[PDB]
């Protein structure tokens, strides 16, 4: 409890959540997300995690446009335990509410989700998301503007043998 | 991206007015969506966000409108390492042989026969951070390898950030929050309020080099090449500590581009020099400004933005909806004047009349003259000294302009440039009839809708990138939420669009609503007031817990 959360909807879809609290709005904003794009979150969460391979196999890429193997060691070293604990433990009583708020309002659509507005029903990756995902996200766009430009770079980067 | 701040002293009304043009994606993980947040009483916000982030990112609360646009600052360094000569896996500081660290992850792999093998790989690291390879460029050889530290890596306070910027009142208010935080990583700001202020910042995570180190620690040969490399066996390169920074490392506040005016501020990408022609942004770091000659959607946008006539929402409304092609105005009249004088060329011919027809536009009904301008325009961009009046500092506004065709060899260069983009527009096998809307789509399930606008590069404010698939060109970003706010008495009103429409879902009914009317170019009201919401036809409302 602390979820609850009004949603009203207007023309073409646009959801206006009202609470009292960021964990509320948090709720709200997830279920109405996971309505319209459930799939596509999914999707780069498995990015995110660098378990595209696992799901989809070394022949594919992300939406990036990145191979899947190369994606996911990017994503496995940005997205270290070690370095998403320490991104937790720097955020706001606020903002670890709205991110829990979250998680559990795209959850609530997951559990009840009939395929209505959701096309991937059934596929493993489909799955429940943690907060842990949405700092994933989160981090992979922050270093959009850095060491995300050179993903394929960090990948490549391996000392000389023996040569002339 | 573009960006149109007007303040008091140039609205049609006295007030503040925005324009909000983020060239995003259309699809994958910055696909932005459109929401309005409230907890009564103290958040009350609209706009746009990015998937699984719980803030809006561009938008629009009771007296503020604001939104961002890619800056060129660095966020990272590059850093050539001097390695040990006994040993490529250390590299020397000071002369001090160090060794790398190892880091391992390891990847599960689906195999063709459905099973799981588990894949091992090395990640090398520095004091600096990991090891990047450019084969050709940036290698790692016997003698050196290049690290690279992102300022970003350390930025936890992004969120916050953005939910601060959620809470801000006005102009001044957005100023101080963005400030004191320094939480934004790799854009500038543009707002404007109901009071008439109108605001940029280029306010977001940069290294910092004090200006004394910046000669010295340098790689002359990479930062021409546009590259924030230094020299990493020296410890005085290191990023300078200032305790006013918020973070360790990064630029403090004061030293990043602001600009507070109540006229205009604009943004098109490019740097914070020409942000506003008449107050020029300069003296800053290289990592930060520099002087560089603008974009043709800048140099378009200051074309309709100088002067002393009032703005109206419907003047910045029409700067993207009339998708004029910006670069025409350069090179297309000299260009048609050599069609002129080479008539009797067959291999000419199609290209010269398709040229003249063109109504300068990338609408949906804009002819094929701009498939042949757009060939022409790669190859004239190869071509050196072929402008006429090549770029000028003193008149970065007015510079470059028209082809240097009194020169034999550019008329000779550009005729075959011609002959060469004609060649290829007809080796496509597309009849000439066709229109550019019958060209550039976006497909929605087994169908398909025409979108008007084309590519930033060639000055199209509506910027539209696309690709050719099958028989079309997929558009695959640019446009995407567009805000045009003001403040009349009763409230902000905004109008707009989410140009992809909400849902990625081809199931949801907001899968293309949106953008049969982007193809239309008919924004719509952004309804943010109770009694706005209230009176949509369309409301549905419900609410849930657990």
């Amino acid at each position: 409890t602390g979820l609850a959360a009004d949603i009203r909807w207007t023309a073409y879809g646009v959801p206006h959540i009202r609470a009292k609290d960021e964990r509320g709005l948090g709720y709200g904003i997830g279920y109405a997300y996971a309505r319209d794009n459930a799939c596509l979150l999914a999707e780069e969460i498995v990015t995110a995690r660098g378990e595209r391979a696992r799901y989809f196999g070394s022949e594919g890429k992300s939406s990036a446009e990145l191979d899947n193997l190369p994606s996911d060691i990017f994503y496995a070293w940005l997205n270290q335990p070690e370095a998403l604990q320490a991104f937790w433990q720097a955020q706001t009583p606020a903002v670890r509410q709205l991110l829990e708020g979250y998680a559990a309002g795209f959850n609530r659509f997951l559990r009840e989700a009939d395929g209505k507005t959701t096309s991937c029903l059934g596929q493993p990756w489909l799955r429940a998301i943690a907060t842990d995902d949405l700092l994933r996200l989160t981090r992979r766009w922050l270093v959009e503007g850095g060491v995300g430009q050179f993903a394929d770079a960090l990948v490549a980067a391996a000392p000389p043998g023996a040569e002339k | 991206s573009n960006a149109i701040a007007v303040g008091s002293e140039r609205s049609a009304d006295g007030k503040g007015m925005l324009l909000a043009n983020p060239h995003y994606p259309w699809n994958g993980a910055m696909r932005f969506y459109q929401m309005h947040l409230t907890i009564p009483g103290r958040l009350d916000v609209m706009g746009a966000s990015l998937p699984g982030l719980p803030v809006v990112n561009i938008g629009f609360s009771r007296h503020l409108a604001w939104t961002h646009t890619v800056d060129t600052s660095s966020h990272f360094t590059l850093y050539r390492l001097a390695l040990d000569p006994k040993d490529p896996r250390r590299y020397l500081v000071d002369g001090r042989s160090l060794p790398l660290e190892e880091k391992s992850v390891a990847i599960e792999v689906r195999g063709a026969d459905g099973k799981l093998s588990r894949v091992e790989h090395k990640v090398y690291q520095s004091i600096y951070g990991p090891l990047v390879v450019w084969p050709g460029k940036l290698d790692w050889n016997r003698s050196e390898a290049y690290a690279l530290r992102d300022a970003n890596l350390e930025n936890t306070r992004v969120l916050q950030q953005w939910y601060s910027i959620n809470q801000a009142s006005d102009v001044a208010d957005l100023r101080r929050r963005v400030e004191a935080l320094q939480g934004i990583p790799w854009v500038n700001t543009l707002a404007a309020d109901e009071q008439g202020n109108a605001l940029y910042m280029n306010q977001s995570v940069v290294p910092y080099l004090k200006p004394e180190l910046i000669p010295a620690c340098a790689i002359p040969q990479l930062v021409a090449e546009g590259l924030p490399a230094l020299q990493g066996q020296d410890s005085r390169c290191a990023w300078s500590r200032d305790p006013a920074a918020a973070q360790a490392g990064i630029t403090p506040a004061a030293q990043l581009p602001v600009l507070l005016r109540r006229d205009f501020v604009q943004n098109s990408n490019d740097s914070a020099w020409l942000t506003n022609p008449a107050s020029p942004l300069q003296g800053f770091s290289p990592l930060v400004s520099q002087e560089k000659p603008i974009g043709p959607r800048a140099r378009y946008a200051l074309s309709r933005l100088q002067g002393k006539q009032p703005l109206e929402a419907k003047t910045l409304e029409e700067m993207v909806t009339a998708n004029h092609v910006f670069s025409a105005d350069q090179v297309l009249p000299d260009l048609l004047r050599l069609c002129r004088d080479n008539q009797g060329e067959k291999s000419l011919a199609r290209a010269c009349a398709a040229l003249a027809q063109w109504d300068r536009g990338a609408n949906l009904d804009s002819g094929s003259g701009f498939v042949y301008f757009q060939r022409f325009m790669q190859r004239f961009a190869e071509l050196d000294g072929a402008w006429k009046e090549p770029f000028d500092a003193q008149r970065p506004l007015d510079t470059p302009q028209g082809i240097a065709l009194d020169r034999p060899q550019v008329a000779t260069q550009v005729r075959q440039a011609l002959a060469d983009a004609a060649a290829e527009v007809e080796k496509s096998g597309i009849p000439d009839g066709a229109r550019w809307g019958d060209l550039q789509v976006s497909t929605r399930g087994q169908e398909r809708i025409a979108i008007p606008g084309g590519d930033g590069h060639f000055g199209v404010y509506n910027a539209i990138q696309s690709v050719r698939k099958g028989d079309h060109l997929e558009v695959v970003g640019g446009t995407s939420y567009i805000q045009l706010v003001t403040f009349p008495e009763e409230g902000p009103k905004a109008r707009g669009l989410l140009a992809f429409s909400q849902s990625s879902d081809p199931r949801s009914p907001h899968y293309r609503d949106q953008t049969e009317l982007f193809s239309r170019q008919q924004w719509q009201t952004l309804p943010f007031s109770d009694r706005q919401i209230d009176a949509d036809p369309q409301l549905q409302r419900l609410s849930i817990r657990e």
